[PDB]
């Protein structure tokens, strides 16, 4: 093991949130798409 | 640069008032003189009849010239086989001397184009600017007014992801400008890039060349040389240098000097700098006792508080650009209102 | 008596061991060079509202000529600016104003990145753990006497120590209030110091490093690293005339200077 | 899952304490969801005047900034985990049958002369 | 400024203070010196005792 260590090394940011923008524009789809529901009435 | 221009000038500091108090303990007057290179002194092979010889204070102690090397000197195994040593009055280790968006616009443009259906929406429903101010009240805080409670939740929910996401741009990616020690791996396999250096010549040198193991480091060191640590303050100043192996408290000296200098975490090899002797002389035991009777009354306190005890959010991170961006956009928006006076 | 007892008298040899070094104990035999570094220790247990105020008035100041332009809120532009700072939706006035409206809209998101830039201020001063040191050292106020401060505290050291000849020849005062402090056992005052029948207790550094890097919670804690301290060494006592000295000497710069130590 | 129905049903309940209210003590008869849910974000939308109204108000928005302060938690939880994608899983893998099955062309090959 | 330390304070109570319910093998120092608290032992008569 000293010699592992001795010999070996082991190791081991950015914004993204385009699951959550994703869930956003889905939910923002299905508004309009009850807004067109409710365009007849 | 100049090779014969020696003049008497004025000395003092830590070593010269340990000397003044030699003086008044003891039996003795003295001469002070200074050394002619800025080395140590190493063991190196003079080219002629292939012995290795010495220089520097070792040099010049040696030689009958000096009597006492009253300096910080590097006590290690190699000059102890050839002089005598006294108790050391400096306890120290090492360190190493360091220097210390468009989705918003998506999200806009989004907005924008909820406006504009929502106005359509008013429209088809069976009053222009009151929705347009309206708007610009919901996106920055009966049909129509459900998409917009929806369109409100999917504003909050927007800008609390925007806090949590500034708070880990702020906090957590952080870059690591310090060094922590030897143990960097960056550091063990070196480039251009981490520039670490020491004196040339010195003992840190030599105890770096008795371990075989980091002999890349020694093969690393030997490109940046300098020859004097002022040298290396110098360049590490003006952002020539990242890195410089050498002892504790004079780096913290400087840092009570200089605020942006920053020593590292690791404390290792923790020695001792004493007074550089003769051989067996009378004035060892005599010496020696006077340095351990400044060892255990408050006189060490009292040296340290002429030079070593004595020392030398914000919220402006990233709003300032932001705060002179609104005073420019209020600016700007002045002349709109300039046209909005001309309009009415 | 003691290990001074058997080197000085000569029934031994050399004290590998640990020991004190001081004045009379270098006169009596030739002590080695230091190789640890162990001294003594004691245990224990503006302008950014100022240029929000600058801005305020400037942004009170354009509300109130546009208001002069085109049904209160002349005087009263302030209770509904600095209420709109805090983002707390509480009922001031309509707002009618395109020029009011849109500047306080600026200057209310400014205000939400205000407030989550002292949100971030908050984690910051989280982050930072405090470490407070209610004692610098040995040149203390508290320890001129307990008398200035109204509860009575105490501490003693180690009976026969060198650390009370080190006080004795620093401060005879001090061993005189040391004197009705006095205690024998070591881990007795480690048990003193935790269920609380001891303030402090004044002992050797690296040894209290090395109990405190062992403790359980590490409730105790340390005084700096010998600031204000002896901060002495430890060498090896042979006898006056010892021909062994060199080569034990040559073995301490060998193990030091290797990193085996 | 069951969040938004359990905050449905509560709403609901808040909502008939409302209709109570105007039952017993003006247009906020079927409006209360909309004020209701849009004070929970704190949107200052153009006001409670029942005292019955007001302290459910209160305490429903309670509620909603505890409820947001834990959604703060939530996203500080997500904060902390973060991920790394796995294309090839191991030996069988559907991409060691034929690189034709996938739009890429991909490569992989080993050292010359080798046990492998 | 009390709501906004209420939050500050309810995130650092559950972000960061997390117990330690992990040991990270025989490094932990409280294992080195164990008391009544820290119940571990292994099969009698083990190779892992040898
Ligand atoms: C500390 O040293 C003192 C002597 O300076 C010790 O006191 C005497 O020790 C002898 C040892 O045989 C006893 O017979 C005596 O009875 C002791 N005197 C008294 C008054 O009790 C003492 O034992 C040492 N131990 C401590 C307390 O550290
Ligand atoms: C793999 O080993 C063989 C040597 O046995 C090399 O392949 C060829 O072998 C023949 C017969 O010895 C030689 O005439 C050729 O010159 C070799 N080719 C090459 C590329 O030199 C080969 O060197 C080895 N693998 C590689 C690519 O290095
Ligand atoms: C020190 O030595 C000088 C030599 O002349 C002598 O005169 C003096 O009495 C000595 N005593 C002192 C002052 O230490
Ligand atoms: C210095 O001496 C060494 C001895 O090996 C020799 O190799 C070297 O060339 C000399 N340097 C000079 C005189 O340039
Ligand atoms: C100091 O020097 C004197 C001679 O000058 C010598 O007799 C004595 O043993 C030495 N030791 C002391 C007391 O420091």
């Amino acid at each position: 093991e000293e010699l592992e260590t001795l010999w070996l090394t082991g190791i081991c940011s950015s914004q993204l949130d385009i699951d959550n923008m994703a869930g956003v524009f889905y939910m923002l789809a299905a508004a309009m798409a009850l807004s067109l529901i409710t365009f007849i009435w | 640069g100049s090779p014969r221009h020696t003049v008497p000038q004025c000395c003092y500091g830590f070593c010269i008032d340990l000397l003044i108090k030699l003086a008044r303990t003891m039996n003795f007057t003295y001469e002070v003189h200074l050394v002619a290179d800025g080395k140590f002194g190493t063991q190196e092979r003079v080219n002629n009849s292939n012995k290795k010889e010495w220089n520097g204070m070792m040099g010049e102690l040696l030689s009958g010239q000096a009597d006492m090397i009253v300096a910080p000197l590097t006590i290690n195994n190699e000059r102890a086989q050839y002089i005598e040593f006294s108790k050391p009055f400096k306890y120290q280790g090492l360190t190493i001397l360091v220097k210390k968006s468009t989705l918003w616009l998506l999200v806009g443009l989004s907005v924008h184009v909820v406006a504009v259906m929502l106005y359509l929406l008013d429209r088809f429903s069976p009053t222009l600017s009151s929705a347009m101010w309206f708007s610009w009240g919901v996106l920055l805080n009966f049909s129509a007014r459900i998409l917009g409670m929806v369109w409100a939740g999917f504003a909050m929910i927007i800008v609390a992801s925007y806090t949590a996401n500034l708070a880990a741009f702020l906090v957590l990616d952080r870059p690591e400008e310090r060094i922590t020690g030897i143990n960097d791996p960056r550091l063990r396999n070196p480039s251009d890039k981490f520039i670490y250096a020491t004196v040339k010549q010195s003992s840190v040198d030599i105890y770096f060349r008795r371990q075989v193991e980091l002999s890349t480091m020694y093969r690393h060191m030997e490109k940046h040389n300098y020859e004097s640590a002022a040298e290396a303050i110098q360049a590490v100043r003006d952002n020539k240098l990242h890195a410089f192996i050498w002892d504790s408290a004079v780096l913290e000296f400087e840092a009570s000097q200089k605020c942006d200098l920053v020593t590292t975490g690791e404390l290792f090899f923790r020695s001792g700098f004493g007074i550089g002797m003769r051989k067996d002389s009378p004035w060892k035991q005599n010496v020696s006792l006077s340095i351990l009777k400044s060892h255990e009354n408050g006189f060490m306190e009292d040296l340290d508080k002429t030079w070593v005890r004595y020392q030398e959010t914000l919220t402006f991170e990233n709003m300032a650009g932001v705060f002179m961006l609104v005073a420019g956009g209020i600016v700007a928006g002045i002349f709109l209102i300039f046209i909005e006076i001309a309009y009415k | 008596n003691g290990m001074i007892g058997e080197v000085v008298y000569q029934r031994a040899v050399m004290a590998v061991g640990s020991l004190t070094i001081n004045e009379e104990r270098s006169e009596v035999v030739d002590f080695s060079v230091p190789f640890v570094e162990t001294g003594i220790s004691v245990m224990v247990s503006a302008s950014v509202w100022v240029m929000m105020f600058v801005m305020l008035l400037i942004v009170s100041a354009i509300a109130v000529f546009v208001f002069e332009y085109f049904s209160f809120t002349i005087g009263k532009a302030i209770w509904l600016l600095w209420g709109l700072v805090f983002n707390n939706s509480v009922p001031v006035q309509n707002p009618k104003g395109t020029t009011s409206k849109i500047m306080v809209s600026v200057w209310a998101f400014f205000a939400v990145i205000f407030l989550a830039s002292y949100t971030a201020n908050l984690a910051a001063f989280m982050i930072q753990e405090e470490f407070v040191d209610q004692v610098t050292g040995l040149s203390d106020k508290k320890f001129q006497r307990p008398h200035d401060y109204s509860p009575p505290f105490r501490f003693g050291t180690v009976p026969n120590g060198s650390t009370e000849r080190n006080i004795r020849n620093n401060y005879p005062y001090m061993h005189q209030y040391m004197t009705r402090f006095n205690q024998r056992g070591v881990e007795d005052a480690l048990v003193s110091l935790k269920t609380g029948k001891l303030d402090a207790f004044i002992y050797d550094a690296a040894v209290l490093n090395y109990k405190a890097g062992r403790d359980e919670g590490c409730k105790l804690v340390t005084i700096g690293s010998g600031y204000i301290f002896a901060t002495t060494g430890y060498g090896i006592a042979l006898q006056k005339g010892s021909p062994w000295k060199r080569q034990i000497d040559l073995a301490l710069l060998q193990f030091v200077g290797d990193g085996e130590m």
